[PDB]
RNA sequence: AAAUCCAGGUACGGGUGAAGACACCCGUUAGGCGCAACGGGACGGAAAGACCCCGUGAAGCUUUACUGUAGCUUAAUAUUG
RNA sequence: UUGUGGUAGACGAGCGUUGUAUUGGAGUUGAAGUCAAAGCGUGAGCAUUGGUGGAUCCAAUACAAGUGAGAAUGCCGGCA
RNA sequence: GGGUAGGUGGUAAGAACCUCAGAUCCGGAGAUUUCCGAAUGGAGCAAUCCGGUAGUUGGAAACAGCUAUCAUUAAUUGAUGAAUAAAUAGUCAAUUAAAGCAAUACGUGGUGAAGUGAAACAUCUCAGUAGCCACAGGAAAAGAAAACGAAUGUGAUUCCGUGUGUAGUGGCGAGCGAAAGCGGAACAGGCCAAACUUAUCAUUAGAUAGGGGUUGUAGGGCUUGCAAUGUGGACUUGAAAACGAUAGAAGAAGCUGUUGGAAAGCAGCGCGCAAAAGGGUGAUAGCCCCGUAUUUGAAAUUGUUUUCAUACCUAGCGAGAUCCCUGAGUAGCUCGGAAAACGUUAUUUUGAGUGAAUCUGCCCAGACCAUUGGGUAAGCCUAAAUACUAAUUAGUGACCGAUAGCGAAACAGUACCGUGAGGGAAAGGUGAAAAGAACCCAGAGAUGGGAGUGAAAUAGAUUCUGAAACCAUAUGCCUACAACG
């Protein structure tokens, strides 16, 4: 609104109040801010629950999930018959892109999800574009032919590597399974069940 | 490609002229018309105008010319076939010259 | 304008309430009082400032 | 009236403005009673019995 | 062209009537249609009467009507030893 | 058997227009529109024929309304 | 790049050309881009006038061509430099940004009425609305507890439903009306100052540039050890891949007869469909044409996502010392106002005045005190859910169909009105195809009557259908002694 001349006022005091609030010294912190936030965890003393909370983050991250979707899946499985500690494991492992990554035609789980969303993926009684449909234990997932028309081929090899609860034949692009993953195939990265009781408190 | 070109033999499949054979002299793509010689002969009442060196005479009586015809009413005429018939055409691409060529679907005749 | 040069705090507009709560708009003005200071080699330059900044100036040793 | 959304049946009956195919969770009163004729799958009827309660 | 115009084929006397009638009652008079005139009437035309009253209508103006306020003046306080 | 004058008003039963949903039907051998006539109804209203006209329209049951013009010194257009 | 055999924009015929060495046309990327206009060399009555400087070409010079540059403000830097020795003010030069506009729409802030209601009116309402102004952004604002609040309680902000028209607030009148809790959409918490320490400033630093730190079941610094080499971001550069956007390619199936001016209608016999959406074709076409379903394709530009690597950030649990740091004209208080539902009051804010303390600390739990409990003010940044559509693509409508729908279906903000701001219309349809009536007659001609084209000319340019009021003609009846809603 005039010749404010920030030099004139800033130097005018050299400490005061406004200069120090504003002090051009103000650095960038353009990486400190982001990274530390990122994601944290640890266990504490006063609430105990710290262990449970951290495990949820790991579990949710292992599959690339937003917390809201997880609450829906827990609500679904919660009501049924009884001690369902065998059901929700099948539900959490029934993701199509999870099966596609565990099927072995993608280098990483998120890449498989991207593929699924990009329309690589052919199902049985249906087809698939959304990478979140909950699949049934005994279902087939025939891979497209256009994907093989784009030979990056490197994938097929991973497929054979596999893990015992999935049966897939390389090159021929076909897959199914039975005897749903036991806890051995769900390694000690996240193997606990008191986060489960926690979700009954947070989710009715 | 185009169904009708300038030059190919054509007939009329609807209207007063049925089996009306002629040669297409010119094609208007925008108005979907086609001038075919010998068909749709109209005789404009020719006035007399004298305002130019050529208009000093401009001898015009009962000149009968050609009226344009909708391209839908036209149908390609077969010539290679022993029994000429009216049919539809394809747009096959032969790898011999990589050029698009029209071929009938009730026979195997090119163009 | 009627404003301080050190800070940017200016007038405060409000109501002039009287008996019977009759409303009339009024203006509170800041205490612009001349003041001389020593900055950049002690260069004195008269600056119209609010009494609050003057008290702030007095305690901060600048005013000497 | 179909419970498993067969694709071959949906590939057909789509250029026919007359006939149509629907799931149990998609039919309504008007779609059912406009039919004048309908072909029901055996497991759809059993699923109906479950739904009817 | 114009204002006007509910449809009209549009007399007078006495009476009647929303209380002063071309149209109602009782009588009298009068062939159909123009033209030039003058204004009696059609409570003639133009202007939802300016006068009067009503509206818990408007606006302008006045004052020791009410409530406030610009301005003027006095004191405390800060700049102010 | 007792009834049926009627303003303000209360109540009940219907007509008509356009469109939508289901059925059926007519139409260049002539639909809508539009004019005329010596028809049918208790009322809104509804037909028949002929002329003009040249492409949509009708019947039933429901549904939704910018749904019914005589007046506002009402608006617009035309003509006295 | 795609794509062909036509093209030279509409009222538009003709004349003259271009085009198969691939035209016109569509898409991507570029080139040129007069003057006014933020207008910015100076002015000025907008599309005009008058220049300076440095080059270069003609002239013998004035001069005239051809180029580039010349506004102001702010920041940085350098040079020069007054009153007055120094030093500044000032002056000059260079570099970097700012100007303005629009999306009749959303955001923030400042300012801010009145008509009206209360059946008058002043408190109040209207309403923090209209308007004025400033600043943006693609959203903005808000935001991580000195909090809610009464409990073995929740644990940033934002938005929706309920709580409810409840508690309350109101000349207790008209009226106004939450905050908790609960159910949902989305979810994210970070970073400085001070301690302590390093280096440098006539080191009077009280300043500059680094390491250390970011708190509440207090945190950090001081000294001393164990365990760590990771996980994750609101993150930089690259490489690769995938999904698209900006032109496109292919894309099935019918004949006969009848009315008819014309068949696609009607009837007979057929055919195709992942195509029976639609448009045109002389009537009403699944199979005439263009298309549609479906399968495909990008030289160039661009969007989203993923993978790999790569900068930049990011890390636990102990012991002792009892020492230091934790945001002051600040929080409070007084005098006038305001924000919250509250008409000023516990909480928030401020115009004037005054003014604290430092974890045995400070604030809060609707005056206030004590106990209990909760939380760490006076520093900063923060995606998502949220608000809107001038525009681009596709599409829809028990929406309108020339007095309707935008004022504007036509060349409408035009004609026109006003000095100006401003106000502001009406007007669409020949025929399938102009085949737009050659020729003859009357007339000066327009025009009319024939002829001709056409299914129709009473479809003729006055051009779909053509209602009434209104004006004329005529068959038949009545009417010139007659008082007439
Ligand atoms: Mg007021
Ligand atoms: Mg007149
Ligand atoms: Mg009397
Ligand atoms: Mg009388
Ligand atoms: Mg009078
Ligand atoms: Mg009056
Ligand atoms: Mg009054
Ligand atoms: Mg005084
Ligand atoms: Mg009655
Ligand atoms: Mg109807
Ligand atoms: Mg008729
Ligand atoms: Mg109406
Ligand atoms: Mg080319
Ligand atoms: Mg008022
Ligand atoms: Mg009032
Ligand atoms: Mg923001
Ligand atoms: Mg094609
Ligand atoms: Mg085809
Ligand atoms: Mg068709
Ligand atoms: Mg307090
Ligand atoms: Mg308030
Ligand atoms: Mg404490
Ligand atoms: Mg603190
Ligand atoms: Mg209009
Ligand atoms: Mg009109
Ligand atoms: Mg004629
Ligand atoms: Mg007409
Ligand atoms: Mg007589
Ligand atoms: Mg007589
Ligand atoms: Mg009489
Ligand atoms: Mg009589």
């Amino acid at each position: 609104k005039y010749t404010g001349s920030i030099f004139k006022r800033s130097r005018r005091l050299g400490f005061s109040l406004l200069e120090n609030n504003k002090e051009f010294s103000k650095g960038k912190k353009r990486k400190t801010i982001p990274g530390q936030h990122g994601n944290r965890f640890r266990s504490s003393t006063m609430s105990g629950y710290a262990q449970q909370l951290q495990e949820k983050q790991r579990m949710q991250y292992m599959y690339g999930i937003t917390d809201k979707q997880f609450r829906r899946l827990f609500r679904l499985v919660l009501k049924q018959r009884g001690n369902l500690a065998v059901n929700l494991f099948r539900v959490l492992e029934s993701r199509l892109d999870n099966i596609v990554y565990r099927m072995g035609f993608a280098p990483t789980r998120r890449s498989a999800r991207q593929l699924v969303n990009h329309g690589h993926v052919l199902l049985n009684d249906r087809t698939v574009d959304t990478p979140s449909i909950i699949l049934n234990p005994g279902d087939k997932v025939r891979l497209k032919a256009k994907t093989i028309k784009i030979p990056i081929v490197k994938a097929a090899s991973e497929s054979g590597v596999v893990s015992p609860f999935v049966e897939t034949n390389n090159k021929t692009f076909e897959g199914t399974y039975v005897r749903f993953p036991e806890r051995s195939e769900l390694p000690a990265g996240i193997n606990e069940s008191y986060v489960v009781e926690w979700y009954k408190r947070l989710v009715k | 490609m185009q169904r009708i070109k300038k030059g190919d033999k054509v007939v009329v499949i609807t209207g007063k002229n049925k089996g009306g054979s002629g040669i297409v002299l010119k094609i208007m793509p925008a108005r979907q018309q086609a001038i075919v010689e010998g068909l749709n002969k109209v005789t404009r009442h020719k006035k007399k105008d004298q305002t130019t060196k050529r208009a000093a005479k401009q001898s015009t009586g009962k000149v009968q010319q050609e009226a344009p015809i909708f391209l839908s009413k036209l149908a390609l005429f077969d010539q290679k076939a022993k029994q000429q018939t009216i049919g539809k055409i394809k747009y096959v691409m032969d790898p011999k010259t990589n050029k698009k060529t029209r071929v009938f679907k009730k026979s195997n005749n090119t163009l | 304008a009627k404003k301080d040069q050190l800070t940017l705090r200016g007038p405060l507009y409000g109501n002039n309430r009287s008996h019977s709560k009759t409303i009339t708009r009024r203006k509170w003005n800041v205490n612009l009082q001349p003041c001389k200071v020593k900055t950049a080699d002690g260069k004195t330059t008269r600056i119209l400032v609010s009494t609050r900044t003057l008290r702030t100036l007095k305690k901060h040793n600048r005013l000497s | 009236v179909v419970n498993t959304l067969n694709t071959n049946l949906e590939q057909s009956t789509s250029n026919i403005k007359n006939v149509q195919v629907k799931h149990l969770d998609k039919v309504s009163v008007r779609d059912l009673m406009l039919a004048n004729a309908l072909l029901v799958e055996k497991e759809v009827l059993k699923a109906l019995e479950g739904k009817f309660k």
